[PDB]
């Protein structure tokens, strides 16, 4: 059952799949990216101690450690009240291992020694220095006697060394905590190698133990047991006198950047149409958390993927560093805390901006109150904010003046107006889009350039992709995903010199790619993608593509059909060639062929057919696409040519040219690339859903009764839909 | 000496260099021309080193190079710093300009060298750069210590040393990095340029690489065939270049090995230099698989074009390394050729760093081509596999072995300086024990340590528990030795103020800064017993000197030595103690510091301070000013209530509360918690005193010590004992110690405000600025409801004085 997967310190809550999809007011929580290492939970990564070497002093003190571990264990058992018993009786408090160590069962003795040497080997492994303090003190410190109650029934004498004078340092306490974490890790690793798993309830039948969790999640009971056992271990070591020094603490520089590769921050702005070009304006920014957050005024042309203030498009305040951001950063104001209020005001008809923290004016390095004092009006300003990982903000535009908590303190007297001072309806949000989308390559793009080579009597029409910035300053070297603006649609139902009649009849289309010499062919993937492809991953391989297999058929009479569904059908150019290495005298040509009548996808190497093929579902739209990591100024070149007995791509792309064997590259067809520079519009109203727990027996009711519709504009050639 | 040299120098220094000085701001960003501007700087510095130049020409050189370097980006001129680092220390006559340039460069790039993120958008200093800075720093110490006294030379040496010390990040920089890198440099470093290519005679190629050698010989023949058809050469059975026919355009497969060995020779030299430098080649399965996997006349008109292939960054530095070796080999050959001839001087004889990109082009392309052919065949060259162990990771190599702790150890200059005075004071002479070392210390060490500690204010008091600094915090035993620089307190004895002379102010300012730079918590928790003894011994000595000052002010001693003792107190002892006690009170270090015997000495100090405050004698009449700052500092620092004695048992830090077994009576004690302060101050006594103050018609000029000493006592005292738990739960270990602070301090808020109001009401006043500073922490406690109706009379008194001043003048 699904309730058994709950973490012990959490409760089941039927919440929204999305984060902003809640019908609310200006009090809506704007959320930045979230650190994505939440539920990985248990991944056993123990400290490897098999490689290390045991010094002779630790070697001959090892048996002393093992022995004293034996006495401390029997002391704990006898003081809790255990007694010798052939069978394990927890309720009766009987223990079989409570035996003379020599006569003790050999397997339990191997345990008692393996804990000891693994403990000391871990001590060695994580860099603890072992040194001589006083061998005379080691010889002096002896074991005193114990009363008959502390004497175990087995006849042995628990002999406690001088624990009275032993003191513990905080560094030793910290390394002992590390040792407890490592011991829990190795134990649970062994448990899983036996075959156990985690469960909210302990069940031997299903081999589920709620203790297979990270040490931080581990309950204090076993955690305190490890604490105390390791107290006796470390105090045994200190009584033996070989002093230990743990390595000094290391600062944390990971910066907790665990968001997805698409986003490191999220930008929320007002709509462009709400741009103000003259007057006094004020708005409020509440900071539910304190961290990497910026707030200010942005030009309509501000980019979602760029940090606020890193360019001329935005004037921002960053309280995390107590800085102001516009074409760089300068120290400005103080740093906020949790639950603070930043009032941003712009007085545009004499071109000034000021920021207030909790109603207090913020100053420059000098005594000047003006954050930015000379900016051309241009096309106006709109409220904007940027939030980093695990950051929660709120923007109040002053639609209800009473909601502003510091407008009266600063701004009402100065004559500044709330941004939504007189608006009959709520202002519209726009967010940095999370899913990348294909869009035409800009003519002013920094890195890539697309040139259209007109076809001739000898050369077919082509579209060459080149890197403007290759070999130049700080050029981006990442896998970029290009596609063609127009798809090939497979047949709605599947049937179950080249010949001119065959050309006329056939529904087979061809295109090719030329990977230029000097460009790594192993970094180029060629094939087809659907409109559902949005995976912008720095490391792309043909094994991480999304794929499903839907099997239809009675299980009694076996599966009668299986269909493989995917959004990417490509082959690597280097694997396609594999003629060894080399042979890069001329650009490598890979030809993609699609038979739309049968939905068959085939690929051809430099004159030879490849072994990789695909079969797509009927009515599938396939976009020609190339994924390339640039290792050359000239990377690759789409070629809209044709081969024997195969129609050109333009025939399937355009209905007018359906029966035109002459290859063509009409102006509508162009090269688009996957990008993050797009905006998403928050709906002004969400579905009102009610979620509750009726009872233990009934379950979790969710209810949605009020209808809510939106009008969808469909772009047909891109197979896309927008509001 | 030739007329051409003079005329050329005149032309340069009158037309070229001033123009570059005028257009220096244009050198902001030169990412393209790193080599070009490095060549410019190297040539300019070579002209500076050159002799037979006039003073005006030298000044023009200096100003031009200073402007260019100042406008230049920190990343480049690394080679210029290399040459300066080698040349400045032994130089003491032409080092004026290089020293000033280093000072300006380090002052500009202060953040770049120290801050781990660097300047900002420029990265941080490389390990080689910071090691070079280390070498410069220590070489300048050695040269400055050994050299004789020159006033202007030292006046430049001190700022450069301070700038380099501030720039080098004291926490880690490299911890001397064990410094296993020993990259040989041409003795252009050691004078003029002669190249010394690394010998590869003992190096022999393995019998494994010969497939690669043969294949690159094939590629070399391909390139020479490209020469063939570019020049238009044609196949010929005989050698005749005059008839424009190429000898034997015919494949290496069947060519003789003689000229094939000629092609092989550069390959062998390259690989022998490879192995002599000690990098070795690893072979992948891609390359090895290819090795195992692989018409008439018509030699291949196609060759693999390699300019398209890219190279990794480390391999690029490698290619630059081979390029500089190749240029060294060529320069050496040309040098023997010119030596065999008569005095030849080829323009390209300058070192690789002084070369320009156009001249570096052939060496760079050859090195990149050989590396790219390696990469294509699948052979990867390996750099730090030799001596791959370095053992630092900042874990085994604590602190800074050769900069920070070596600097603080070389502060033993102060200990030997004390020893020198101990030897010399017994009949101080004109020649001194060692006047050179005396002057060196006096004019170098004190300002150096002062500015260094001011710059690294934040680092030393940064701690793991309290993150003062975003970077690494100060280290164990290095905080202890920083405290152990209290040898500067072991010196400056009562009689040594005149012996220092004008340096008394310098040393007391240095001591101010060093005392502000202290970590008492770490010193007591993890410190050496001798250092603890030195600290407690100095504070005991300060208490003893204050008691001696009381014997002086008794008038039984003043009725020479007494006057100089009093002057020592006033000029050093009182301000330095005031600063140290302000620091410990600000950082709450007084609780850890003042425990038992320091507590005894602090009660002695207190009796002294209150005694001089109440001393109406005119001798301390001038001194009453800073006496006020001192007793306020001690009141805000000392951790046991002074004027509340009935709560000594409640207080946990009391001397009796800590050592009531035997030690309190073992030591010299007043035997009673009320007797610990034989002076008058008691609670309601001083309430009533400050109430009647300025209400009984008293005048500052009549008797000013009351409002000059007692209010600052009250100010700092209530400041920190309201730092002691404000409005917590009483009797629960939060106000056992104080309890009574809940309301009387709140009422004497208004008491002191009204006293100030009466002090303004009386006609004349300027001392309240000190009183205003002392009252600053108090008005922080003042809430708005009692700033209303309480600071309005402050405005009334302000306008009253304004009107009176306007009417009078
Ligand atoms: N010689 C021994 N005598 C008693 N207990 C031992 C001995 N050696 C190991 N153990 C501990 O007893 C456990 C046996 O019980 P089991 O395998 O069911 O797990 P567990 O009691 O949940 O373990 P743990 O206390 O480590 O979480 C071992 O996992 C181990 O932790």
């Amino acid at each position: 059952p699904c309730y058994e997967a709950v973490l012990p310190k959490e409760k089941l809550k039927v919440e929204h799949s999305r984060e902003y999809k809640q019908e609310r007011t200006y009090t809506r929580d704007l959320l930045g990216p979230t650190v994505s290492l939440t539920q990985a939970a248990f991944t056993p990564i123990p400290v490897d101690t098999s490689q290390i070497v045991l010094p002779p002093h630790l070697e001959r003190i090892r048996e002393k450690l093992a022995e004293n571990i034996h006495e401390l264990w029997v002391m704990n058992k006898i003081e809790l009240g255990w007694q010798y018993g052939p069978v394990r009786d927890d309720n009766k408090r009987q223990h079989p291992c409570l035996v003379e160590f020599s006569k003790l069962p050999e397997q339990e003795r191997n345990y008692n020694l393996q804990m000891s040497l693994e403990t000391l080997k871990t001590l060695l492994a994580l860099g603890c220095h072992v040194g001589i303090s006083d061998e005379h003190a080691e010889d002096k410190v002896k074991k005193m006697k114990l009363p008959k109650n502390y004497q175990l029934t087995s006849g042995y004498k628990p002999a406690p060394m001088d624990l009275s004078f032993i003191k513990l340092t905080p560094s030793q306490e910290a390394m002992v905590d590390k040792l407890a974490e490592n011991a829990h890790n190795v134990w649970a690793r062994d448990r899983i190698r036996q075959g156990w798993t985690y469960g909210i309830q302990q069940d031997v039948k299903n081999r589920r133990n709620p203790r297979l969790v990270p040490y931080t999640l581990l309950d204090d009971r076993t955690k305190k047991s490890n604490k105390d056992s390791l107290r006796e271990a470390v105090r045994t070591l200190l009584g033996y006198g070989y002093n230990l020094e743990a390595p000094d603490q290391d600062h944390a520089a990971r910066a907790e950047v665990c968001s997805g590769t698409g986003e490191r921050f999220r930008i929320f702005r007002a709509e462009k149409t709400y741009a103000v070009k003259a007057g006094r304006w004020y708005f409020e920014f509440e900071t539910v958390t304190a961290g990497d957050m910026r707030v200010g005024w942005s030009r309509p042309g501000c980019q979602p993927d760029q940090e606020l203030g890193s360019d001329e498009r935005a004037f921002a305040f960053d309280g995390f560093k107590a800085q102001r951001w516009h074409q760089g950063n300068e120290h400005y104001g103080r740093s906020w805390q949790a639950g603070d209020v930043v009032g941003c005001m712009v007085d545009m008809n004499e071109h000034t901006m000021m920021f207030t923290l909790n109603g207090e004016i913020l100053l420059d390095d000098s005594g000047s109150e003006l954050a930015f004092k000379d900016f051309d009006v241009g096309d106006g300003f709109i409220p904007v904010c940027s939030l980093g990982v695990a950051q929660v903000g709120r923007m109040n535009f002053g639609k209800d003046v009473s909601t502003l908590k510091y407008f009266t303190i600063c701004g009402l007297q100065e004559g500044y107006e709330p941004f939504a001072v007189n608006t009959n309806r709520d202002i519209t949000m726009w967010l940095s889009k999370r899913l990348p989308q294909f869009l035409q390559v800009p003519s002013n793009h920094e890195h890539i350039e697309v040139t259209r080579i007109d076809g001739t009597i000898d050369s077919s029409p082509c579209l060459k992709v080149t890197q403007k910035s290759f070999g130049s300053q700080n050029s981006n070297t990442d896998i970029m995903f290009y596609r063609l603006s127009m798809p090939i649609e497979c047949a709605e139902v599947f049937s179950k010199r080249d010949d001119y009649d065959f050309l006329m009849q056939t529904s087979t289309y061809y295109y090719s790619v030329r990977i230029f010499p000097g460009q790594e062919p192993a970094n180029v993937w060629v094939g087809w993608i659907t409109s559902d492809f949005h995976q912008y991953d720095t490391g792309f391989d043909l094994d991480r593509v999304r794929t499903v297999t839907v099997t239809l058929g009675d299980e009694k009479g076996k599966v009668h059909e299986s269909i493989k569904r995917s959004n990417c059908y490509m082959v690597c150019a280097g694997e396609s060639m594999s003629p060894g290495q080399g042979r890069n005298n001329n650009g490598l040509e890979i030809g993609c062929v699609v038979d739309a009548a049968s939905g068959l996808l085939t690929f051809i190497a430099n004159g030879k057919e490849l072994s990789t093929y695909y079969q797509v579902e009927p009515s599938t739209k396939l976009f020609p696409a190339v994924f390339a990591q640039a290792t050359s100024p000239n990377v690759f070149q789409f070629e809209l040519g044709r081969i024997k007995n195969v129609m050109p791509l333009s025939a399937g792309l355009f209905k007018s040219e359906h029966k035109n064997p002459v290859p063509q590259c009409p102006p509508r067809l162009h090269v688009q690339f996957l990008s993050h520079v797009l905006w998403s519009r928050m709906p002004n109203q969400f579905l009102k859903v009610d979620v509750s727990r009726i009872s233990e027996r009934q379950g979790w009711l969710v209810q949605c009764l009020d209808p809510l519709q939106f009008m969808s504009l469909h772009i047909p050639e891109e197979n896309r839909s927008v509001d | 000496a030739t007329d051409m040299a003079l005329a050329l120098n005149r032309y340069l220094c009158t037309a070229v260099l001033p123009l570059l000085t005028r257009c220096a701001p244009l050198f902001a960003g030169t990412e393209h021309h790193a080599s070009l501007i490095d060549s410019l700087l190297h040539t300019v510095y070579r002209l500076s080193k050159g002799c037979s130049l006039t003073k005006a020409q030298r000044d023009s050189i200096e100003v031009c190079l200073l402007s260019i370097c100042g406008q230049l980006r920190p990343s480049m001129m690394q080679h210029l710093l290399r040459r300066l680092v080698f040349d400045v220390p032994l130089l003491n006559e032409h080092a004026k300009m290089p020293l000033k340039l280093l000072t300006n460069h380090y002052e500009r790039c202060w953040k770049y060298y120290c801050l781990p993120g660097g300047w900002g958008n420029f990265g941080a200093a490389s390990e080689e750069e910071l090691h070079l800075s280390r070498k410069l720093f220590w070489g300048i110490f050695d040269a400055l210590s050994q050299k004789k006294y020159e006033q202007e030379l030292f006046k430049l040496a001190l700022p450069c040393l301070s700038a380099v010390a501030g720039a080098l990040p004291p926490d880690y920089m490299e911890s001397n990095y064990v410094s296993m890198m020993e990259k040989q440099s041409s003795m252009d470093s050691e004078g003029n340029f002669n190249p010394q290519p690394v010998d590869t005679s003992n190096i022999t190629i393995p019998e494994k690489l010969e497939y690669f050698i043969n294949k690159y010989a094939e590629h070399s023949h391909d390139k020479w065939s490209m020469d063939k058809l570019a020049n238009g050469w044609i196949y010929g059975e005989i050698y005749s270049d005059s008839s424009k026919v190429q000898p034997l355009m015919k494949p290496y497969k069947l060519l003789s090995e003689k000229e094939k060995e000629i092609y092989r020779w550069p390959i062998k030299e390259s690989l022998k230099t490879m192995l002599a430098w000690g990098w070795r080649i690893e072979r992948t399965r891609e390359g090895d698989s290819m090795a195992l996997y692989n018409a008439a006349h018509g030699y291949s008109p196609r060759a693999i074009d390699m300019s398209n292939v890219t190279l990794s960054r480390d391999l690029h530095a490698m290619a630059e390394m081979m390029a500089e070796n190749y240029h060294n080999i060529w320069a050496k050959k040309k040098k023997m050729e010119l030596e065999s001839k008569g005095g030849g001087n080829h323009p390209l004889l300058v070192p690789y760093d002084t070369l320009t990109a156009k001249e570096k082009a052939k060496d760079r392309e050859k090195a990149q081509d050989i590396l790219k052919f390696l990469q294509i065949n699948g052979y990867a060259v390996s750099r730090g596999f030799k001596d791959l162990e370095l053992d630092t990771p900042s874990i085994e190599k604590r602190f800074a072995y050769s900069f920070l702790q070596q600097l603080i150890r070389y502060v033993d200059e102060a200990h030997q300086y004390i020893l020198e005075f101990d030897g010399g004071s017994r009949g101080k002479g004109e020649h001194f024990p060692y006047e050179q070392e005396i002057k060196f210390f006096a004019k170098v060490v004190l300002p150096l340590i002062d500015q260094y500690f001011k710059n690294h204010r934040l680092y030393f008091l940064s701690a793991a528990s309290r993150p003062l600094c975003s970077g690494g915090h100060a280290s164990n035993k290095e905080k202890e030795m920083v405290t152990s620089l209290f040898c500067k307190l072991g010196v400056l004895v009562r009689h040594r103020i005149s012996l220092f002379g004008n340096d008394a102010t310098s040393i007391v300012n240095c001591l101010h800064i060093l005392g502000q730079t202290l970590d008492a918590r770490t010193v007591m928790k993890t410190g050496l017993e001798s250092v603890k003894s030195a600290l407690r011994a100095f504070l005991d000595n300060a208490a003893e000197d204050l008691e001696k000052t009381m014997e002086n002010l008794k008038q039984g001693q003043f009725t020479k030595g007494v006057t100089q003792i009093i002057n020592y107190t006033t000029v050093a002892l009182l301000p330095m103690l005031s600063s140290l006690f302000e620091h410990i009170g600000q950082h709450q270090f007084g609780e850890d510091l003042i425990l038992e015997d320091v507590q005894v000495s602090c009660y002695r100090i207190l009796t002294s301070l209150y005694a001089l405050g109440t001393s109406k004698s005119i001798y301390v009449e001038r001194q009453r000013s800073a006496l006020g700052e001192c007793l306020a500092a001690f009141a805000g620092a000392f951790p046991v209530a002074f004027l509340e004695t009935h709560l000594d048992k409640h207080n946990i830090y009391s001397i009796y509360n800590t050592k009531s077994s035997r030690e309190r009576a073992a030591l010299s004690l007043p035997t009673n918690v009320e007797d610990v302060c034989p002076n008058i101050p008691s609670l309601e006594k001083l309430m009533e005193e400050i109430v009647e103050l300025a209400e009984s018609g008293i005048r500052y000029t009549q008797m000013p010590h009351v409002m000059e000493v007692i209010l600052p006592m009250l100010c700092s005292y209530m400041s920190r004992w309201w730092e002691h738990g404000p409005e917590n739960n009483p009797e629960r270990a939060e106000m056992c110690c104080t309890a009574l602070n809940s309301e009387h301090m709140n009422t004497l808020l208004g008491n002191i405000l009204k006293i100030i109001y009466n002090n303004l009401g009386i006609d004349e006043g300027a001392w309240m600025k000190r009183l205003a500073v002392f009252s600053q922490p108090i008005i922080n406690k003042v809430k708005p409801q009692l700033l209303k109706t309480h600071f309005l009379p402050l405005m009334e008194k302000l306008k009253k004085k304004a009107a009176t001043v306007v009417s009078e003048e």
